RNA sequence: AGAACUGGCGAUGCGGGAUGAACCGAACGUAGAGUUAAGGUGCCGGAAUACACGCUCAUCAGACAAAAGGUGUUAGUUCAUCUAGACAGCCGGACGGUGGCCAUGGAAGUCGGAAUCCGCUAAGGAGUGUGUAACAACUCACCGGCCGAAUGAACUA
RNA sequence: GCUUGUGGCAGUCAAGCGAGCGACAUUGCUAUCAUACCGAAGCAGAAUUCGGUAAGCGUCUAAUACCUACUGAU
């Protein structure tokens, strides 16, 4: 019923540090920084006491106040990612033709190889985007562990890992043969 | 072919690793694409859509009274 | 619009409201001026079949529970609102399950009887295992190897998709088998137990944690005096 | 079902014809909009009146679609026995046949099949699901006895089924005379 | 459709309606000044992209198919409780005859048939669901612990 | 401000309006053909059913649902 105002809080430890200025926020850590727009969003930063961020809109309805709850979140998980990181546990798996995982550097641009998948001869490959990382994982049989600091790139890339591999024209209670994220979690073991 | 295997099949192997997951998402953006299909499928699909989602709103109130009358008895 | 609406199941139970609230309200003062004594046990969590069994050998000394802040309004939070002399003393002590006990009993027998009981439950998180759990290298058991494997039937393959999902367990499936790659060690001796952990022991059925309720304060109907202790 | 299926289907033909015969001498174009919604709803209620066979239809086709491809002119071996005395196994090892070998009486449900070659000539096996009356035990004795197949009957010396020696001797002798 | 009704048209110019006989205005000589009706005041097109209160994101909005649906949006009516802890969210309890009685190869709450009680707990359905050949195992609805104020259901605009 | 898919009605329902009516169910005899891209289905494969986008192209085979304009040339 247009609010006066309506606000979110942002902690952010003394770990991590950001500067606030036009809506192209900057954020720092130990993990490196990360940059993210928000012009697009029509929001107000104001900071208390160097620890506590205040975010507010005024006189907006709900639809553009549902906004305001979405920066908060998105500058939380920036900061998380900052500090702890996400790791993300990616499976695939077989039961007559072993697939073939692949790391190439073809022209530079790294990008991830799928081979083999129900015997077939093409070949998958998917880019790697910026700040992931890919190494396979110890002790565990068909398992490749995607490592990075933004949450929505390396989840995008698992996405695109998991997907591309889509079992076509066939059975799927049957045909069990593809790639699934397993577990997500943080880089830091706490 | 020889009998129900996929059950067999599914019991000796599972479904796929992400299949709970993925019937868990479907099921829950049944809300918005009810809300989505509402606002979209002109023509004739409209009107069977609105026949349909009144009868189920009309069985589903049927069962409430009728839950609630033997209830207390 | 736009709010999500209620998930609604057409049970054959329904709410029970403030009636029960009032009606427990009024028992507790009903009941303080009939039994000798009057205890709060801070029991955090009791199964009920225990809490069942403890009434039945403790049915002369009738319990009663409720919500926290109803039985301290039914007790008094202060001395304006005891309901008799120095009673709000022990509402102000309780700060879990309120667990008020009234009894006949002297202080001698109830302490015993608390002191000599003790029942077996399930390690909750926070706290430290205590035993030592390892899963084979193969095949997983209902109890998890802890008995000889000959009588333990393995774990139904329904049940799984949880452990994949949940417990981030290495578990898969081999010809209807629960099987993991290595000998997972959920928990060791002295080791924090986590959720997750307590709900895999809680599957396992190691119950090997002991457990035995505590009582916080004391207040006697004819001496007007309230006292607190230790014991378990 | 089959029946009332053809009688739905006869009677829509009838109506349909019917009201072709009728239609030709309406006025206006309600009356004849009216007969096309006569005819219509016709069908659809003779449709709407098959609701029940139409599900067990569709019920018996998902099953029957599966149900084993066994030819009883050719030569081939029945096993038979109390239910999972280890007859199972025998399946399992004689042929690529997947069957499992729970120690519980009905391991298995229904008439697995499975085939090899000996000397280059086909050969078929079918594992009894088991014998005790019941549908199953009903099945079991109609493939035993109309199949043009000999029937290797099971026991145990051990204690494995729980069931002694003198009660598979009895259902030998129960069921003996037919095979 | 049977008529009576009073007006427009016929014998009617003119202004507005993008151009019409069923609409609105309108007492028709030649010129000058000033004020109006309908109709308008973004340009074509003479006149404020005037003030102020709210409504709408609409893949032909806008200048009789309709009774309903939409987790579209903005306002009210009737029932709900609420600092004895509103709604939601995270944990725990979630019993005992009992594996109730029949249905039987095996089903104990969940393959079917009817009963559906007392005993007790702040709270337990002879079970609202998931699942096992059958027990098991998870879960609601019923409460308790944490958390600190408005929320839950149907209707009128 | 025409047209498109569920035969009239006796009783039973009867949400709601307000004396009397009446939705949705029910007993009574009675604008894609194929190619292209996706979702569901006892979808093992093959083959096939239903549902959506798509008018680009075809429709025994994969399938056979007297003056202005005009192309040309000064």
């Amino acid at each position: 019923m247009k609010y006066i105002q309506t606000e979110q809080q942002i902690e952010v430890p003394e770990g991590v540090t950001v500067s606030i200025k036009s809506r192209i926020v900057k954020v720092v850590g130990p993990r490196g920084t990360l940059t993210k727009n928000l012009k697009h969003i029509d929001v107000t930063f104001t900071k208390v006491n160097n620890q506590l961020i205040k975010v507010a809109v005024h006189n907006g309805g709900r639809k553009h106040v549902a906004a305001l709850r979405t920066v908060k979140s998105l500058v939380d998980n920036m900061i998380t990612g900052v500090t702890k990181g996400y790791k993300y546990k990616m499976r695939y798996v077989y039961a007559h033709f072993p697939i073939n995982v692949n790391i190439v550097e073809k022209d530079g641009a790294k990008f991830i190889e799928v081979r083999n998948f129900l015997g077939d001869k093409k070949i998958r490959n998917v880019p790697v985007r910026d700040g992931v990382t890919i190494e396979f994982s110890t002790n565990v049989k068909d398992e490749i562990v995607l490592s990075g600091n933004s949450v929505e790139d390396v989840s995008q890339n698992a996405a695109d890992l998991q997907q591309i591999c889509r079992v076509r024209n066939k059975d799927i209670r049957k045909f069990l043969d593809g790639i699934y994220v397993s577990h997500k979690g943080f880089i830091t073991e706490d | 072919p020889q009998n129900d295997y996929i059950e067999r099949h599914i019991k000796q192997h599972g479904k796929r690793l992400d299949h709970e997951e993925r019937k868990r998402k479907r099921e829950a953006r049944e809300s918005h694409k009810i809300s989505e299909r509402a606002q979209k499928l002109t023509g004739w699909k409209g009107k069977q859509f609105a026949k349909k989602r009144y009868a189920e709103k009309v069985s589903m109130r049927k069962k409430i009274k009728a839950h609630e009358q033997s209830k207390v008895k | 619009r736009s709010k999500r609406s209620k998930l609604v199941t057409l049970a054959q139970t329904d709410k029970k409201g403030r009636e029960n609230k009032e009606r427990i309200f009024d028992e507790v003062r009903e009941a303080l001026d009939t039994y000798r004594y009057v205890w709060v046990l801070h029991l955090d969590d009791v199964r009920t079949p225990v809490l069942q069994e403890i009434r039945t050998s403790w049915a002369g000394s009738k319990l009663i529970m409720g919500k926290r802040k109803v039985l301290q309004k039914a007790l008094g939070e202060k001395r304006e609102e005891e309901y008799k002399e120095n009673l709000y003393q022990l509402s102000k002590l309780c700060s879990g399950v309120t667990g008020l006990l009234f009894t006949d009993e002297d202080v001698n027998t109830v302490k015993e009887y608390f002191k000599s009981y003790v029942r077996s439950d399930y390690s909750r998180p926070n706290t430290k295992a205590p035993l030592t759990f390892t899963i084979p290298e193969g095949i997983v058991y209902s109890r998890g190897g802890q008995i000889p494997a000959e009588e333990d039937v393995p774990m139904i393959h329904s049940l799984e998709p949880t452990m994949r999902n949940k417990f981030e367990i290495p578990t898969k499936i081999k010809a209807g088998k629960i099987t993991i790659d290595s000998p997972y060690l959920v928990c060791t001796e002295g080791e924090k137990l986590d959720v997750r952990q307590a709900l895999i022991l809680k599957q396992f059925g190691i119950a090997a944690s002991e457990f035995k309720v505590k009582v916080s304060a004391y207040y006697d109907n004819d001496s007007s005096t309230v006292e607190s202790t230790n014991i378990n | 079902s089959l029946a009332a299926i053809s009688r739905a289907k006869s009677l829509v033909e009838q109506v349909a014809r019917d009201y072709v015969r009728l239609l030709k001498f309406g006025q206006s174009l309600f009356q004849c909009k009216q007969l096309k919604r006569a005819a219509l709803g016709r069908m659809a209620t003779i449709v709407k009146k098959l609701r029940d066979p139409l599900a067990y239809l569709e019920q018996v086709r998902q099953h029957i679609g599966r149900l084993p491809s066994i030819d009883p002119n050719t030569r081939t071996l029945l096993i038979c026995g109390y239910p999972n005395v280890g007859k199972s196994s025998f399946l399992r090892c004689i042929t690529k046949s997947d069957v499992d070998v729970q120690p519980y009486a009905f391991t298995t449900k229904s008439l697995y099949v499975g085939h090899f070659d000996y000397k280059y000539l086909r050969f078929q096996a079918i594992d009894t699901p088991g014998i005790l009356m019941n549908n199953i035990e009903m099945q079991s004795i109609y493939a035993i006895a109309h199949l043009r197949s000999c029937v290797l009957y099971f026991m145990d010396l051990s204690e494995q089924c729980g069931f002694t020696i003198e009660a598979q001797v009895k259902l030998f002798h129960s069921i003996k005379p037919l095979f």
